[PDB]
């Protein structure tokens, strides 16, 4: 399922699109997971050591 | 009433012109948020 | 009404104006009623905790080592199950009643002595007064830092919490009564109500209006919204030490160093 | 003009003088200087 | 006739994209089934803002308020003041103007009034340190947002001045096919009408999460007091991850409500930024729409931008579909040759847009 | 059309307020421009 | 004449005299300052009608292609 | 009298720079935060002590010649920064200094080198100190 095709098939909804190969921009802040879940996911700072110097 | 507005307008444009020319004759021959710190205290 | 004094506690009925029972006690600094008025609980300067039963006419149990230093202030939850002690040892101790006897549950260390302890009627928040002139407010349930109040010249002697619980009043030896919003900890306005220090300040129940008593012997009737004094009342020659408000709020009792206790009744 | 200065040091409150011993005193010549009991008592 | 859109979705962008393209558009069925149908007050205010910076535009709002026909004019700009309704902060109105400032006849000097922060919109520092750096990368040398007053909710009272001195024909073609290396973390912890202790407490929380990193950490303490602190007490924190090697930035931001612990907000916002990096390849999500639009309006040349798989979401899909409807431009994605990560390269041809309003 | 001469001013409240502030400020400092005995 | 009345008005509101007298909130004082200032200006004792022109210039002070036409009811 | 005592302690019997640009640079290098507090020495006219009053929470100034200090007071009397400013009489070496986050001052050259080691010795010393010294020294 090449996404490049799926994006321009207007018949397929974006939520339908995202699942197959795997709300509104007026909200500038993007979607995030719950705080406690995010806190656990990073009790270490591994998985990003490459990005930082 | 309209006379006074014109004098004010003519004064403004003249001042703006001379300020611009002072710049041109200057050119021919850092922090953009510094004033925020002063405004902090009030 | 219970009157705590050095070497003597007495409980007087408003109608009689006379003592029903008298109890031997120490140099009590803080006096409180347990729910229903059955028992009276006091804190001595030595730091021993005194609990009297009014019906028994005698003390139920004393915990000499409950607190090492002087019990500066004492306050209770609305249910009365939980008791909080603010004192000179710079540690706040929470006590739970179990069948009636007192048992320590936990102690919270603080950098400074707790001059005054106040718990909100909803029991969501708890307030601490410190000699550092900083008022620390904790959630009562979670026991965690919430917000701070600063700027008082001298330590706040009294803290009171409104019925709506969004409002905190802090009276200090700075001789200015300040009005602090709980939601963000902002001061809406500051009043220099009394020339001398305001020992105790209380909210009129179910009203944002608050009473203030000071060493200058004045009792003032102040509205928070207006931020001005409604009325000024002088009856005591010497400094009024403390002020207590009835649950209805109809009448407020005040006691002074002149050994005269007077009821101010609303007409 | 020294006396006018000297009176100026007297008027303001936020002024302090050091002697030859190192002590911290006010202009008048007196050593410049809460208690939990006193504030609650 | 008119390119037709449905609903209030992407309202600002569709108006902006129409303005840049010059193609008239129609937006219909705006909240048709709602009890209060049609445009909201802040959307109407946004349309008034569009007029103040353009000339010759025709904006038609239906008798029911559920349909808008927009025939864009030329971007002319000038100096003016805009009063933002309390329903939205200034960032709601500053953000779309960023898409238009480099392409105007006259410099925008727009003075915005109203609330300056919210949970749902770009804050000041998000504009100042989070999107404004991106415009600089695309060719906007001179551009600034000056806070003359901070206004926290609900009473607001803030003041911000947008000045974009740089007028350019079009943004430079983008060529970024690497993951920028973060050199340091910076940010601003700010508060209004409250004690400085709160700002220190957010910084304490943010530092707690981020101390484990190997890079330098320096968060500015921005306590606002006095006449200049607005009408409402409030506080918030913004953090920015900076990559000095190519001037790239990633940022997260949020403000505190009544009942919130300052340390928790610092932990969360620190716990927020570090996600945007993990979800980012060359730009974080919250500036991607600004980047995508600029390459579309670049010179007729293939610009390349690297994006992470985490960034290609429903937000990204609807954005690209909106661009194709108005500009007919398609964004192509190709795999990166590496196996360490699963990133993508977004290749976009510019349309040859030029600033024809400006003096030459 | 332009006008030859300076238009006659009007004493509006703002001018009155500005003038009165200067008068008040002068007397706060007692900065008075008055003749004195020589 | 006028100075006597102004002195009395200030004294009645306590704006003059000793503050440390042995044997009014500040906010009310500023209200008195506003009242005494507007009361003791007759030009803006009351002046005859027409001596001021203020409402004239203010009305004068109150006195682009395309736009929004809002047909919403 | 107070006046006689003041005369005894000091009899009331220094050249200063006038270019403001260097003073602005001196202020920039210190980078004093509003939270941070500064100790002032030999303030002189107070053109420098007002600058630190502008950028610092609190200022306490010690002057050698009492007259030179007194006029500094008169400059600040009845000003918003009046509360923050404090003055001191007698040399800084001689009495315990109030804790300060930065040292900015017009150090006398005679005591400049002695001044620095007092800062190094003094516990909780300033994180940064900006001073004017003789070029050779």
């Amino acid at each position: 399922w090449n996404i490049g095709k799926l994006i321009y098939m207007d018949n397929i909804s974006p939520e339908e699109c995202i699942r197959r190969w795997r709300v509104d921009l007026e909200k500038f802040v993007p979607y995030f997971d719950t705080f406690e879940k995010l806190a656990k996911k990073w009790k270490s700072v591994d998985a990003i050591k490459e990005r930082f110097l | 009433f309209e006379a006074r507005q014109r004098i004010e307008e003519k004064n403004k444009e003249s001042s703006d012109y001379h300020a611009k020319m002072a710049h041109i004759v200057n050119t021919i021959n850092k922090n953009k948020y510094e004033r925020e710190r002063k405004l902090r205290g009030g | 009404l219970a009157t705590a004094s050095n070497g003597s506690l007495k409980i007087w009925n408003i109608k009689t104006h006379k003592c029903i029972r008298t109890f031997e006690c120490g140099y009590a600094l803080t006096c409180k009623f347990l729910p229903g008025g059955l028992l009276v609980i006091l804190g001595t300067r030595n730091g021993e905790l005194q609990l009297f039963d009014l019906a028994s006419s005698s003390l139920l149990d004393t915990i000499e080592d409950a607190h090492d230093a002087a019990i500066w202030s004492l306050d209770l939850t609305s249910d009365g199950k939980r008791l909080v002690t603010g004192s000179a040892d710079k540690t706040v101790k929470f006590w739970d009643f179990k069948v009636l006897k007192l048992h320590h549950d936990t102690t919270l260390e603080l950098t400074d002595d707790i001059l005054c302890v106040r718990v909100s009627p909803d029991d969501r928040y708890l307030a601490i007064s410190l000699l550092d002139n900083t008022v620390k407010v904790f959630f009562l349930d979670s026991m965690k830092f919430y917000l701070s109040l600063y700027g008082h010249k001298l330590p706040v002697l009294s803290i009171d919490i409104s019925f709506d619980s969004k409002m905190i009043i802090t009276s200090s030896a700075d001789k200015n009564i300040k009005i602090w919003g709980l939601d963000f900890g902002d001061c809406h306005k500051s009043l220099f109500a009394h020339q001398d220090s305001i020992m105790n300040v209380k909210f009129l129940p179910q009203s944002h209006n608050f009473f203030s008593c000071s060493k200058d012997a004045v009792v003032k009737y102040w509205d928070g919204e207006k931020f001005e004094c409604i009325q000024k009342l002088y009856a005591h020659q010497s400094e009024v030490w403390a002020l207590a408000v009835a649950t209805d709020g109809g009448f407020v009792v005040s006691s002074s160093h002149d050994h005269s206790i007077r009821i101010w009744e609303e007409t | 003009k020294r006396n006018d200065v000297v009176d100026t040091l007297s008027k303001a409150k936020n002024i302090t003088v050091i002697n030859q011993k190192g002590e911290k005193k006010d202009v008048s010549g007196k050593t410049k200087k809460p208690d939990s009991t006193n504030i609650k008592l | 006739k008119y390119t037709t859109f449905q609903g209030s979705q992407n309202f600002r962008l569709r108006i902006v994209l129409a303005t840049l393209s010059g193609k008239p558009i129609k937006i219909e069925k705006i909240r048709s089934g709602d009890l209060n149908p049609g445009l909201k007050d802040y959307e109407v205010s946004f349309l008034r803002l569009i007029e103040s910076v353009t000339n010759g535009s025709v904006i038609e709002i239906s008798y029911t308020g559920t349909t808008v026909i927009y025939r864009p004019g030329i971007i002319v700009g000038g100096a003016s003041t805009h009063i933002c309704p309390s329903s939205k902060p200034v960032g709601y109105f500053v953000e779309p103007m960023l898409y238009l400032a480099p392409f105007s006849k006259k410099k925008f000097s727009i003075l915005f009034k109203g609330i300056t922060a919210s949970h749902n919109d770009a804050g000041i520092e998000a504009i100042k340190w989070g999107l404004m750096p991106v415009m600089e990368k695309f060719g906007v040398r001179e551009c600034a947002l000056h806070t003359l007053k901070r206004g926290s909710p609900p009473l607001g009272g803030g003041e911000v001045h947008l000045v974009v001195d740089s007028l350019i024909a079009q943004p430079i073609t983008m060529h970024e096919i690497d993951r920028p290396i973060i050199s340091s973390i910076t940010g601003v912890a700010y508060s209004t009408r409250v004690s400085p202790s709160l700002v220190n407490r957010m910084i304490d929380g943010a530092k707690k999460v981020l101390k484990n990193l190997q890079c330098e950490v320096n968060i500015t303490a921005d306590v606002w007091r006095g006449e200049n602190s607005g009408k409402s007490p409030g506080w918030g924190i913004t953090l920015v991850a900076q990559s000095k090697q190519k001037g790239w930035s990633y940022f997260a931001e949020d403000i505190g409500d009544a009942g919130s612990i300052p340390e928790e907000l610092g932990e969360k916002v620190a716990c927020q930024l570090l996600e945007e990096i993990s979800k980012s390849a060359a730009v974080g999500r919250n500036q991607l729409p600004l980047a995508i639009v600029y390459m579309v309006i670049g010179k007729e040349d293939i610009g390349r931008l690297r994006i992470n798989k985490e960034q290609i979401d429903e937000r990204f899909i609807i954005l690209l579909r909106d661009i194709k409807k108005i500009f007919n431009t398609e964004v192509f994605l190709k795999p990166v040759d590496e196996a360490d990560n699963e990133d993508m390269i977004a290749t976009i041809k510019g349309i040859g847009f030029t600033n024809t309003s400006k003096k030459i | 059309f332009d006008r030859t001469a300076k238009p006659v001013p009007v004493i509006t409240s703002e001018v009155t307020e500005s003038l009165e502030d200067m008068i008040r400020r002068r007397i706060q400092d007692s900065n008075f421009d008055d003749l004195q005995r020589r | 004449s006028q100075l006597k009345n102004l002195k009395a008005a200030l004294k009645a509101r306590g704006l003059t005299g000793q503050t440390n007298v042995k044997s009014y909130d500040r906010e009310e004082k500023k209200k008195a300052i506003a009242e005494i200032r507007e009361e003791f200006n007759p030009f803006e004792a009351v002046g005859k009608p027409g001596i001021s022109k203020q409402i004239g210039e203010e009305q004068r002070k109150r006195a682009k292609r395309g736009g929004v036409i809002d047909k919403r009811f | 009298s107070a006046e006689k005592h003041l005369s005894s302690v000091f009899k009331f019997n220094q050249h200063i720079l006038k270019n403001p640009l260097v003073a602005q640079g001196i202020v920039d290098k210190a980078q004093i935060r509003p939270s941070d507090v500064v100790l002032e020495v030999g303030p002189g006219t107070g053109n420098l002590t007002v600058r630190i009053l502008e950028q610092a929470k609190n200022v306490v100034a010690v002057e050698m010649d009492p007259r030179m200090a007194a006029e500094l007071t008169k400059r600040v009397r009845g000003t918003p920064v009046e509360k923050k400013l404090e003055i001191m009489l007698g040399d800084f070496m001689k009495t315990e200094l109030p804790y300060f986050d930065i040292c900015i001052s017009n150090t006398p050259y005679q005591i400049s080198s002695p001044l620095v080691f007092k800062l190094i010795n003094q516990p909780r010393p300033p994180r940064v100190s900006i001073l004017m010294f003789q070029r050779e020294f």
